[PDB]
């Protein structure tokens, strides 16, 4: 059992990830206004995953799911150099809360498809993940439309449940 | 955990077996629970207490894996426990015993000969056919050793793998070459039993092995002439166990050879005279000596002497020796056939002996003693002895009457007369399997069925409950009914055949509960034939077929309805297939 | 070939089985029950042998304990009784005043004595000295 | 001496399997009154040993005594010091006033391969004429 | 104390691993029909290791050692691409049992000697280790004939001894 949240910007593939983790296929997904949950069942831990869409009118309501959260997924796009700043703003906005203080971080460099897509390292330092405090943050470069690195992030995450 | 003898002492205090099972399952759980603890300490004794319960007859399937752990132990005592219950809890069909195969193979290469002695023990006692296939090169390797502690063991283990795998002995033909000069007797004994085994399986091995016949003729003569050793000597007789095995090897060798049979002839003439017949041991020596002489193309002076040996053995009051002597002539029935026939009254005497086995050997040898000369007189003893059999021998005699009668019957009538006598007096003792044989020989008989079927009819009015008797009769009434009721289509002067009580006596079987339903199977068969074999009163028998179409036996419900349509629709096609059956062998 | 060996009490209480032939436990419990019944239903002048179902079944009483073998129907019989007696001698050897209650107790070595004497259903040591020597050495090995 | 009948062959077997030639502490049976082996009960016992049989002329020893005495204490409730006899020099007379048996001097596979003591006597005047008191006057006052 | 089972295909070097962890040398070993056990003492944990040979006539009997097992080793051969299907079949057949439900899995990628020999990753995805349930599986690429990676698998195994 683990409460999982999939936060991030819009068009992040986060529902593309979620139905790849639960089902295994890339379903044609609308821009999800509300949220999503599928209990992904993997590595002796049932990951209860609260995927929530990342459009503008939703981001204030993000605080309502930050309770009993054992772990984050802050999905980033590797193909959004223009939005990495507000994502870095979002991250520094969101992590700084007393609620959601003991949940580790697993960042997905989604949409590794282009030379526009960066690696984990540049995305780490554009976000400044070394500036974090009280964090088991761990970026994990993933390809949602091919399942690549997805189970490996879940692998790292399942290590990070027990102590 | 308590010890073994502490458990046994508690078990010896048990009165009721049900109460004893309470004491079983008391300790058995602790044995199980210790097994859940994966103990190595008391795993010696918990298995030992378990094997006692196994000897007490209790389900000890569970601890068999721990035995594999005890074989795969390192302490010698845990192995000493471990190899034992492997011979106890496991067999070939245990199907979990295959894990020994690695463990034994490591322990055929253990430093201690006693550990390797345990490995040759367990594989020699219960080694599986595939385990024999998986250990074959190692056993001959431990048969190529010099350790006579192991050479005595790898030899008999090689017998086992040749016993279990008969197609494996050809790699032991080189293994056995020229180790026949062993100073030890035990290794030399096991080699003989191996060469007993090697000569037993393949006739192709006989050519290599009949060569060394005079080698052991010397060594057996060494055993007679070494009249004492502090070991091997029982009652002043030196190593009799080896001596018989040589004779048995000399029995299976030279049995169709003559030169080896003459190469062994001297020591046969020796030990037939140079034995001490006082104790049980020298009789056991001389018994195989008799059997060795009979089975080889021996000297005629041996065999004449050998019957004179047996004439002594017929007259010893030891029932052992009487069992020995009766078995002896039971062996050499055909060989030296008429020197047996002069001991005939001794055999008829042992019919009146008060032992089962002695009466068993005498009855069966009397079945073997019947030639075409003693056929008339001895059967009158035997038909009397059939009356004076035990009910266990009544089944045994009445068949063995039928066996020798089919051989050497001087008449066909008297052949019928004795069989008809036995069928009246055996009844529930004569086997149903001889009934198609008796049915065959009386239709192999072609001439006396008016003689037969009347005498068949004259006794079945006495009784029906003798089921193999009335198995015989109903086929005869169906087939040779014309010879029973003859020219009596209508009523005549009253002869004993009356063609209605003829039909009633079969009908009496059909309602009687003492009917094996193949009595009733033969009976409707006889009813339907006497629709053709009798022209006297048919279609009253159609009524009996028609009322039987609702019967509770399945085939006898089939049999009646399948008859009845011929009785109702194809009355002319009834007789169109009721020709008599052909006669075969 | 000795097919099996049975040692059962005056009450028929089996103190030893040794199946040199592989037949299952129900058949083991059937056959053992029958022959104990056969031998105990058999007198003292009944030739010490039973022709039991193609097995010239050897019995030889020595004490309250009874004795049983199943030899192949081509082999010797009095020697088969002597095999028992040689084994009786080896039990008389390794124990001395060989006696009933440690048959109940120290049966584990009586199997081992049989293991030093008969493996496969046949004799491996025709001496009576060398076999009990070897089991003492393995006892001296402990 | 009723419950002394059910172990009369059973404990004597353990005596006879004991050679005439874990655990710590001593339990006491709850609420059962205890008393020494009294005179008339020893008269009740010496006749119980006279009548039930299997004791007279048996090889007496100390190991058999201690098997017997504790069994009396645990099944009948009697202090197991009653089967005391006079020592080595002389006839082993009982110190017990009422015990009419004096002690005069007189499996099989546990033997190795090649090999490299008292008895009772009934004396019905031991209950009255204390002969052990004649062997030990200064101890009995 | 830890009961260890060495299940897997034949010719896997599983006895080669077993006498390299225990003894330290590559002994000339027959194809083992039965089993072997050597209590390997490493990371101050006495690994009681039940090496069982992997021929056809033994694989049904594997169920008998599946009681009180705290740890598996499923050795595969890296030089057997043709046998990875039945090794995948063997694994899914075996792991699906109520007995042996709480024992971790340590897959060895033995016989790393060839370009034929694969790494841990292709062997992970041929066997489909990401399809697993209630598992602390972890593949460890090992070289039996050189001792490489063997005790490091035993290093990770002693971590998963306690919780
Ligand atoms: N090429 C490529 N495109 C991807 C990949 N992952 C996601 N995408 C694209 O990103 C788009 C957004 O994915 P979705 O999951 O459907 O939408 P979302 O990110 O969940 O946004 P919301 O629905 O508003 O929560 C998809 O339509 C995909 O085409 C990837 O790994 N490779
Ligand atoms: N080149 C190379 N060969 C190896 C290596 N490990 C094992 N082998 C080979 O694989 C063969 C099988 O090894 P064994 O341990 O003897 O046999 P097994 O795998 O245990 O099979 P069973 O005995 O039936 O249980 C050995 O003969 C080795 O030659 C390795 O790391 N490198
Ligand atoms: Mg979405
Ligand atoms: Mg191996």
């Amino acid at each position: 059992e683990m409460r999982i949240l999939m936060v991030g910007l819009d068009a992040a593939g986060k529902t593309t990830i979620l139905y790849k983790l639960k089902l295994g296929e890339i379903v044609t997904t609308i821009p999800t206004i509300g949220f999503n949950v599928e209990t992904v069942e993997y590595k002796n831990i049932s990951f209860t995953v609260w995927d929530v869409g990342g459009l503008d009118k939703i981001r204030p309501l993000w605080r309502h799911y930050f309770q009993n959260t054992q772990g984050l997924i802050f999905v980033v796009d590797s193909n959004d150099r223009e939005r990495v700043n507000e994502a870095r703003e979002e991250l520094m906005r969101m992590l700084a809360e007393d609620e959601l203080r003991d949940a580790v971080l697993l960042v997905f460099a989604n949409k590794q498809d282009l030379p526009n897509a960066m690696n984990a390292a540049e995305i780490t330092d554009k976000l400044g993940l070394h500036s974090l405090r009280h964090r088991n943050w761990y970026i994990q470069a993933t390809c949602a439309t091919s399942g690549d690195g997805l189970y490996e992030g879940l692998d790292w995450l399942s290590n990070q449940l027990r102590n | 955990p308590i010890r073994l003898r502490e458990l046994i002492r508690t078990i010896r205090t048990a009165r009721t077996q049900a109460e004893e099972r309470e004491m079983i399952q008391k300790e058995c759980a602790a044995i199980r629970s210790s097994f859940r603890e994966e103990d190595n300490t008391y795993r010696c004794r918990n298995v030992a207490k378990l094997l006692y319960m196994h000897m007490l007859g209790y389900p000890a399937h569970f601890g068999q894996l721990e035995c594999l752990k005890l074989i795969a132990s390192q302490k010698f005592t845990d192995k000493r426990i471990g190899y034992l219950g492997a011979m106890l809890l496991l067999d070939e069909r245990q199907d979990v015993h295959l894990l020994m195969t690695n463990c034994i193979k490591n322990d055929l290469n253990h430093s201690t000969q006693f550990v390797q002695g345990l490995a040759l023990c367990t594989l020699g006692c219960m080694g599986s056919s595939e385990m024999c296939r998986d250990l074959a090169g190692e056993v001959e390797k431990l048969l190529k050793t010099s350790n006579s502690y192991l050479r005595k063991k790898a030899a008999l283990c090689a017998v086992h793998v040749i016993r279990k795998v008969p197609e494996l002995m050809e790699m032991f033909l080189p293994a056995t070459k020229n180790l026949l000069n062993e100073k030890n007797h035990g290794v030399l004994h096991t080699s003989v039993v191996l060469l007993t085994e090697m000569c037993e399986r393949s006739p192709d091995m006989l050519a290599h092995f009949r060569k060394l016949v005079p080698q052991l003729v010397r060594i057996l003569k060494n055993l007679i002439m070494s009249g004492y050793s502090p070991e091997h000597d029982v009652s002043g007789i030196s190593d009799p166990f080896l001596q018989v095995r040589i004779l048995r090897l000399l029995r299976i060798l030279g049995r169709n050879d003559d030169d080896s049979s003459e190469a062994m002839n001297d020591i046969l003439a020796q030990v037939a005279t140079n034995t001490e017949t006082s104790k049980n041991v020298g009789n056991a020596i001389l018994y195989e000596t008799v059997l060795t002489i009979m089975d080889i193309k021996s000297e005629s002076g041996l065999r004449v002497l050998a019957i004179n040996i047996l004439g002594r053995f017929l007259l010893n009051n030891d029932k052992n020796i009487r069992y020995v002597a009766l078995t002896s002539l039971l062996k050499t029935v055909q060989t030296d056939h008429n020197a047996v026939q002069r001991h005939r009254s001794t055999i008829v005497d042992c019919l009146k002996d008060l032992d089962v086995s002695i009466k068993r050997r005498a009855m069966e040898l009397s079945f073997a003693l019947v030639n075409g000369n003693n056929i008339r007189g001895m059967m009158k003893e035997l038909l009397y002895f059939l009356d004076s059999c035990e009910p266990e021998f009544k089944a045994d005699c009445a068949s063995g009457i039928f066996l020798a009668a089919e051989k050497y019957a001087p008449s066909k009538r008297w052949h019928i007369d004795t069989i008809m006598r036995v069928l009246t007096t055996a009844g529930s003792y004569v086997r149903d399997d001889a009934v198609p044989n008796l049915i065959q020989l009386i239709t192999n008989s072609v001439e006396m069925h008016a003689y037969t079927v009347q005498r068949l009819y004259k006794a079945i009015l006495g009784d029906y409950s003798q089921q193999p008797l009335v198995q015989v009769a109903a086929w005869c009434i169906g087939e040779y009914g014309d010879l029973l009721v003859s020219g009596q289509c209508e009523e005549e002067e009253p002869i004993q055949v009356t063609e209605d009580e003829v039909l009633d006596i079969l009908e009496s079987v059909l309602i009687s509960n003492m009917s094996t339903s193949v009595t009733r199977g033969y009976a409707l068969t006889a009813i339907m034939k006497l629709s053709t074999r009798f022209t006297c009163t048919v279609n009253r028998i159609k009524k009996v077929v028609s009322i039987y179409g609702s019967s509770i036996d399945v085939e006898l419900q089939q049999r009646a309805v399948e008859y009845n349509a011929l009785f109702k629709k194809y009355d002319h096609m009834r007789s169109a297939l009721l020709e008599r059956m052909p006669v075969m062998e | 070939m000795i097919h099996f060996i049975l040692l059962f009490s005056r009450q028929g209480k089996l103190r030893l089985q040794k199946w040199y032939i592989t037949l299952p436990d129900k058949e083991r419990k059937k056959i053992t029950r029958e022959i104990v019944q056969i031998i105990l239903s058999r007198g003292h002048r009944t030739s010490s042998f039973v022709d039991w179902k193609e097995l010239k079944l050897v019995y030889k009483r020595y004490a309250s304990l009874y004795f049983c073998c199943a030899i192949e129907n081509q082999d010797n019989e009095l020697l088969t009784l002597e095999i028992v007696h040689r084994y009786v001698e080896l039990l008389d050897k390794y124990f001395g005043n060989v006696c009933e209650l440690d048959i109940i107790f120290n049966f584990e070595k009586a199997y081992f004595i049989l293991d030093e004497f008969i493996i496969g259903g046949e004799i491996q040591e025709t001496s009576k000295k060398i076999a009990v020597k070897a089991i003492e050495d393995s006892d001296m090995l402990q | 001496s009723k419950s002394s009948v059910i172990g009369w062959p059973a404990v004597r077997e353990r005596m006879r399997r004991a050679e005439p030639a874990e655990e710590v502490g001593f339990p006491v049976t709850p609420q059962v009154p205890l008393r020494p082996m009294t005179y008339k009960a020893a008269v009740d016992l010496s006749h119980f040993l006279k009548e039930k049989g299997g004791l007279e002329g048996l090889i007496h020893s100390q190991r058999r005594q201690d098997i017997l005495d504790l069994w009396i204490y645990h099944t009948q409730g009697y202090f197991p010091d009653w089967q005391n006899y006079t020592p080595g020099p002389g006839v082993r007379y009982p110190l017990t006033f009422g015990w009419c048996y004096k002690l005069v001097p007189v499996k099989g596979e546990n033997t190795s391969l090649l090999h490299p003591v008292l008895e009772w006597r009934f004396d019905s005047r031991l209950a009255f004429h204390h002969v052990a008191r004649e062997l030990h006057p200064e101890y009995f006052k």
